[PDB]
RNA sequence: AGGCGGCCGCCCCCUCGCCCGUCACGCACCGCACGUUCGUGGGGAACCUGGCGCUAAACCAUUCGUAGACGACCUGCUUC
RNA sequence: AAAUGGAUGGCGCUGGAGCGUCGGGCCCAUACCCGGCCGUCGCCGGCCUACGCCGCGACGAGUAGGAGGGCCGCUGCGGUGAGCCUUGAAGCCUAGGGCGCGGGCCCGGGUGGAGCCGCCGCAGGUGCAGAUCUUGGUGGUAGUAGCAAAUAUUCAAACG
């Protein structure tokens, strides 16, 4: 029992002032707000879980509503401690506001 | 012939038509939605409130330029008008189709109206005598009445 | 609005004021609140409504009603209106309006001669006119064409 | 999830800036005692900005065009709304998020209220420079509201004043129980590991 | 434009939304203020106008 | 689990919309087949942002995956019997089809050698009874 | 812009309701994710069961004029 | 001091989110470097459709205009496929499968009932979005305007 994956906040993709980029996204990372802070979760991976109406689950026990798309930090991203991720599919722009999970493997402890 | 949307089956379903009859098409099909979804007895008191003037027909989609009226308040709706001709050919085809339950043999005092269906015929044409000695049209618009009736069950 | 607390004794008038047919109503409103006037156990879950009014409310109306017997009109419906009582502290308006609750107040009370009170109603309807009517603005003059 | 988020003594440039940056993130933030937010400059200066503000309106159809709010959570509301992209469908979920209140609500009296540091008139003013109350503000322009936002806001410090006295006893009777003997065999481990 | 015959305007600006009342009994829109020093009384009753 | 051609890697394409014509969409006259516009005016020769884009020579694919079915062969439509066995040499990366004009009566007769001959048949199951 | 918390008289049990120590077990599913949550999460139509209760109101029609272009608004209709 | 109500883009900003001097970071464009793929060009390899097959390197924008290629397309002509079929050709529809960047094409399913296509050469009345384009049909308007110049009709019966 208990959470294992720290918090993250999905915040927008790599743009500019006019165009977008939606290969590679950011999040908002707590508790980190700082350069010096966002070298600990360089090679974590992330997971967006979200729900549908069919029947796609991991086979782990049960059938259920879970849909996950997978994906990893690459490299961080200005001072403020933002981080940018490329996932395997991009983002459905519906997780804008909301959390995406990091769990605490590959990372070096 | 063929209908569109036909029933789950031939048993316990009659069915009725009319071709090329003088009506207005929109006046036909603003009444046939309101017949639509209805029991048999209930339409033909429907339809004979209709020919009385005591109830009235909802304009929903065809409804430019259609004044008020304070009977359409049983339909949600504000404007409303009384189709005397297209009362008079539809109950003539509700007719039609009660005889047609009667002789395919059907429980004649439990049908209801699943299917209706108008499309336009094609029109006869006439013509005006406007300024300067114009000729323009003086089209009708009449229409093909298909409707399906099954058993409530 | 915090609670409205009617009287036992309500009039037919108002029970037509209520209703929108009186002769398609059952004549069936407030059958369970004057049942609730009437039983001893409901008074003291009745009674604490007021001694919450006396300590949050510092407006308090008192609708009042016409009687249409007395009057040569055909309507036969009571018109309600709220009366804000401007008198001195919550408590005596409290004891004031229940102890002249289901009575009679006449306009020689309150009211007096020689008194400056301000009418308000509604206006004559005219109907749908135009503007040289309703504006009182100039009209044109006669080779106006389109209008005058 | 959910933060309240103090007043008293706040700027509305940068309280609006934090709480519109921390909203489109999710976080669902309620700006409580808006009429005690401070606003710099001279206070005949930001009513005359305010009055202009109001001179903007839609000469063929005032109704139809600029709404002008006179109660100073609107006003902090408005404020958001000129920086969130409320014209598109994330800064009107984010305003559907964010809620304001003048006075305090009766949950917002008990959930503590947050005081931010950066947007504080203290950390962001030279205490030589004029200010002025969106509370003053808006009682002069408008909302109409003072008289009974006062009155219930001073029975509810009322309630804080004879709330505190009870949580100080508890303090004090737990302060005398840890003065009091048989505990600190965990304090010596407590100490030698982060007390 | 110099209309160069300057008139007042017809009508007013205050009364502007001419709709239908939805209520045919006038409202009060605005009792007086109370004091405890004035003693208990009404302050508006109803008549017909005869 | 038919025949499992040879090495065949992962196809890409560069791009999957088989590219829209402009303002197809506003009029019914106008087929969905691209056309290549001519105008002094118009943005989409312009190569203004956030409009269609033109087919050019960059989405050509890879000569290694050019012309390749999702299964992993390459199609060639055939009407008969020697059409069918000219394909007897390469049958491991180049499949047969058998042409829309051709009876079941001597389709199952197409199919029937080309099972014998072990190539693939991309429709074997049409047109029976 | 209130529904959880505090006190007293009793209730069927629990002196392991927690930390320190000994002992033996429960799937150890044999390298793999979406796991544990405030969840007896929100809404709709029905299914079988116990107790306590409810027995209407709008719209049309007709009439009305204090009202109306049409809608709309104010009204009447008890067998005394 | 200027007429609609409005403009550092707005919101706001005063220990700056203003001004002038600057330090360290941070963000990106089709710009630059590396890499994958297509094409053009230059050089070249081999006695493997020589009009084919490989190898290296540098570059690809563009109205008017000019060339090359098209195993893009339509119609008909001569060779040609022991071509296709009334166990279903052309045409048409299609939330189907796929190819080619593209012109377009092939197959699946359905109506249809008698002619059709691939390659090589040959010849065109050979490809449409416009021309207040020609012919034909159909919508919004729209059940809208309008059925109002010349005083006026009413009761009963009858055929129906
Ligand atoms: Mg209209
Ligand atoms: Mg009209
Ligand atoms: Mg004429
Ligand atoms: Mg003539
Ligand atoms: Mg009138
Ligand atoms: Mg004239
Ligand atoms: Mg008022
Ligand atoms: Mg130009
Ligand atoms: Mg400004
Ligand atoms: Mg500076
Ligand atoms: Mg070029
Ligand atoms: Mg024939
Ligand atoms: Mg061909
Ligand atoms: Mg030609
Ligand atoms: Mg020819
Ligand atoms: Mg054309
Ligand atoms: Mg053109
Ligand atoms: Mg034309
Ligand atoms: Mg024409
Ligand atoms: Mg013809
Ligand atoms: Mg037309
Ligand atoms: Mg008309
Ligand atoms: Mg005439
Ligand atoms: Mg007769
Ligand atoms: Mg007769």
């Amino acid at each position: 029992s208990g959470r294992l994956w720290s918090k993250a906040i999905f915040a927008g993709y790599k743009r500019g002032l006019r165009n977008q980029r939606e290969h590679t996204a950011l999040l908002k990372i707590e508790g980190v707000y700082a350069r010096d802070e966002t070298e600990f979760y360089l090679g974590k991976r992330c997971a967006y879980v979200y729900k549908a109406k069919n029947n796609t689950v991991t086979p782990g026990g049960k059938p259920n509503k879970t849909r996950v798309i997978w994906g990893k930090v690459t490299r961080a991203h200005g001072n403020s401690g933002m981080v940018r991720a490329k996932f395997r599919s991009n983002l459905p722009a519906k997780a804008i506001g909301h959390r995406i999970r990091v769990m605490l493997y590959p990372s070096r402890i | 012939v063929r209908y569109s949307l036909d029933p789950e089956n031939p048993t316990k379903s009659c069915k009725s038509r009319g071709s090329n009859l003088r009506v207005h098409f929109k006046n036909t099909r603003e009444t046939a939605q309101a017949i639509k979804g209805m029991h048999i007895r209930k339409a033909t008191k429907y339809l004979k409130d209709v020919t009385l003037q005591k109830q009235c027909v909802p304009f929903r989609r065809y409804n430019g330029g259609v004044g008020r009226c304070a009977q359409a308040k049983q339909w949600g709706w504000t404007q409303g008008r009384w189709p005397k001709k297209s009362a008079e050919f539809l109950l003539h085809m509700l007719k039609n189709a009660e005889s047609n339950a009667e002789l395919k043999g059907l429980d004649v005092d439990s049908l209801v109206i699943e299917h209706i269906q108008v499309n336009k015929a094609p029109k006869m044409r006439r013509r005006t005598y406007r300024a300067h000695g114009r000729i323009n049209p003086y089209m009708s618009s009449p229409c093909h009445i298909e409707m399906i009736l099954t058993e409530k069950e | 609005t915090f609670k409205t607390v009617f009287a036992e004794h309500i009039s037919d008038e108002c029970k037509r004021r209520f209703y929108k047919n009186w002769h398609k109503s059952k004549k069936k409103a407030f059958t369970k609140y004057c049942k609730k006037w009437q039983d001893e156990d409901g008074k003291k879950q009745l009674e604490k409504d007021f001694s919450s009014m006396k300590k949050y409310c510092q407006v308090i109306r008192v609708i009042a009603h016409t009687q249409m017997r007395l009057l040569p009109l055909r309507q036969k419906k009571a018109h309600l209106m709220e009366i804000q009582v401007n008198g001195g502290t919550v408590a005596e308006k409290l004891d004031w309006a229940r102890e002249r609750l289901e009575q009679q107040v006449p306009v020689n009370q309150v009211f007096g001669q020689d008194e400056m009170i301000d009418v308000i109603g509604v206006t004559k309807g005219k109907g749908y006119k135009g503007v040289t009517s309703r504006w009182h603005t100039k009209k044109l003059p006669r080779k106006t064409h389109r209008g005058l | 999830q959910v933060l309240v988020l103090d007043g008293r003594g706040h700027l509305l440039g940068r309280l609006a800036a934090i709480v519109a940056k921390q909203v489109l993130l999710g976080r669902k933030v309620v700006v409580v005692r808006c009429e005690g937010i401070n606003i710099s400059g001279n206070f005949y200066r930001n009513k005359l900005k305010y009055l202009a503000f109001l001179r903007k309106r839609m000469n063929t159809n005032p109704s139809r065009g600029p709404y002008h709010f006179r109660a100073p959570s609107r006003i902090f509301w408005r404020t958001v709304r000129g920086m969130l992209p409320h014209k598109t469908k994330r800064g009107q979920a984010a305003l559907d998020r964010l809620k304001v209140f003048d006075g305090i609500p009766p949950p917002y009296d008990k959930k503590k209220r947050m005081v931010v540091p950066a947007a504080l008139k203290v950390v962001r003013l030279k205490p030589t420079r004029k200010f002025a109350y969106l509370g003053r503000l808006a009682h002069e322009v408008g909302w109409k509201y003072q008289a009974v936002t006062a009155t219930l806001e001073e029975k509810r410090k009322e309630k804080a004043k004879i709330h505190y006295r009870k949580k100080k006893q508890l303090m004090r009777l737990r302060k005398q129980a840890e003065k009091n003997v048989e505990k600190k065999i965990d304090k010596y481990t407590e100490v030698l590991k982060t007390h | 434009s110099h209309r160069k015959f300057s008139a007042p305007r017809h009508g007013s600006l205050g009364f502007l939304p001419r709709k239908r009342s939805s209520r045919h009994r006038g409202k009060v829109k605005s009792f007086p203020k109370d004091d405890p020093s004035k003693p208990v009384h009404l302050t508006a009753f109803l008549g017909y106008k005869a | 689990a038919a025949l499992r051609p040879l090495v065949k890697p992962k196809i890409v394409k560069k791009r999957t919309k088989k590219f829209i014509r402009h303002q197809s969409d506003r009029y019914v006259k106008i087929k969905r087949n691209w056309r290549k516009p001519r105008g002094i005016d118009n943005r989409v020769r312009r190569r203004f942002k956030g409009q269609i884009l033109m087919p050019n020579i960059g989405y050509g694919s890879n000569k290694k995956t050019k012309h390749m079915l999702p299964s992993g062969f390459r199609k060639f439509l055939v009407h008969n019997v020697k059409e069918l066995e000219v394909l007897l040499m390469c049958n491991k990366s180049y499949c047969a089809e058998i042409a829309h004009n051709v009876s079941s009566k001597n389709r199952k007769a197409i199919v029937e050698r080309a099972a014998q001959l072990a190539i693939r048949v991309t429709n074997p199951n049409a047109r029976l009874r």
